[PDB]
């Protein structure tokens, strides 16, 4: 009856983390943690930097 | 250089080899803040005398 309500997997909020490396250090190396704990871990390390 | 010990160690009584000091004193100090490095460099022969 009332189509009210899309599904999705995966939703985003209305608010997120946005940083601004001083690329002076950082080095790029896309820090390499654990394989189980990349993925847990996973992104927030790799977004601080 | 590097007199490499094998000889400063064992090479004839005349030989008369250049070893060559550092003088770090104009040495740049390390951005305060990057991360550190991991093999402290030394080093194996001084001069005995001023």
């Amino acid at each position: 009856l009332s189509d009210d309500f899309k599904q999705i997997s995966d939703p985003k909020g209305y608010l997120t983390y946005s940083v601004k490396y001083e690329d002076q250090f950082t080095k790029k190396d896309k820090l390499r943690a654990s394989e189980a704990d990349d993925r847990i871990v996973g992104p927030t390390v790799n977004l601080f930097k | 250089q590097h007199v490499d010990a094998e000889s400063i160690m064992t090479a004839p009584k005349g030989k008369l080899f250049h070893l060559q000091f550092m003088d770090g004193l104009l040495r740049p100090e390390p951005s305060a803040f990057d991360p550190p490095a991991s093999g402290e460099d030394m080093r194996l022969i001084y001069p005995l005398q001023p």
